[PDB]
């Protein structure tokens, strides 16, 4: 009982602001532009919760770009759509 | 179908929830946001919105005042409550100030959607 | 720059390109035009972690690049109840 | 007002229409309200729906999307049509403006630049504070 006060108590307001956020519904990947963040810095304090356990990893997914291989694919196979 | 949706809240981070949620579907365009009750009468007599979601807690005026304002100033608005508040007779005074609906936060998404495509059905 | 685009002449490419499955060659196409790898699962009919398997092959296959890692996080009930805890300061 | 535009989306590719609605769809204005996948259907769906504005392909089946920019634009020359397609030749690029078209983006395009495209033709008009 003791242990959750302090914890909710040192929850800055970005941490407030995203457990509303993932209890809404909002994914944790549209995060960062809903709060003006680094997706880096969102990400640093998604590992800050799930350490003190506000929140689970329920599944860890890539961001990607293509490679200049990726490009010349994409350009070549376009005809397709 | 295309609802002119405002939203009214003095917390930004939940008008900006509001807004993310509604962004996904095709239907819903956010076209004004009002942080307390007073810019929400006035807003909604600007935009003429065919939505308005409504806190009540609110600095200025609260949201039972600002519908009841805007209900017998512009009916054809529908008004849907999203708040913390769940006492009965806070609601009761919602639902007779003249609101449609009522969402109390925390809401999932799916539900903030389901107010509102009840009050404008596909 | 445009090196790449004369590197990768018409004979190489189709060699991989004729690799490339249906699918592979969707996520590329969308993948280019801006859409995250964060947001096809939703618009491809796929359910996340084949989206994630293929995602993978691609960067095997050399295609994509890996820009940063995303995690995919849930309330514990525990954060659940912060949340209807701190639900009034919004 | 421009604030809300009603936008209808023309190509045979179902993935490629699919990629024209995730890019419209996180814009505030951007309402997609028909989609045609061969350009006959994409004259009587404008015909009946009236958008502001239709992303158009033309390779496509049953009727092209020069042709069905043109016939579109005689009945409603108001409608904006911009061509959304993979054909680079120069020569049916002057013949899409000839037809009507407004705009012309050739695939593969990336998202802000087809938004760039139809912010031109519909801007972000301002009152004065
Ligand atoms: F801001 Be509370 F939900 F009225
Ligand atoms: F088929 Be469209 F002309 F790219
Ligand atoms: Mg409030
Ligand atoms: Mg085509």
């Amino acid at each position: 009982g003791d242990k959750l006060k302090n914890e909710v108590e040192q929850l800055a307001p970005e941490e407030q602001e995203i457990l509303t956020a993932i209890y809404t519904g909002i994914t944790s990947l549209e995060l960062p532009g809903m709060m003006g963040m680094d997706i880096d810095e969102v990400e640093k304090v998604l590992e800050k919760l799930i350490d003190q356990g506000f929140l689970d990893l329920v599944r860890i997914r890539k961001e990607t770009d293509l490679t200049e291989k990726g490009r010349a694919v994409t350009n070549f196979i376009i005809t397709n759509f | 179908s295309i609802v002119k949706t405002m939203i009214v809240d003095d917390s930004a981070f939940m008008r900006n929830i509001l807004k993310r949620i509604l962004s996904t579907t095709n239907k819903y365009v956010v076209i004004g946001e009002a942080a307390n009750g007073a810019d929400a009468i006035k807003m909604a007599e600007e935009l003429q919105p065919d939505l308005i979601s409504m806190d009540i807690v609110m600095p200025e005026t609260d949201g039972i005042t600002a519908t009841k304002a805007i209900k017998e100033k512009t009916p054809e608005i529908k008004i849907v409550m999203c708040t913390s508040v769940d006492q009965e007779q806070k609601m009761i005074d919602a639902v007779n100030a003249g609101a449609d609906g009522y969402i109390v936060k925390p809401f999932q998404a799916p539900k903030i959607l389901e107010q509102f495509n009840k009050l404008f059905p596909v």
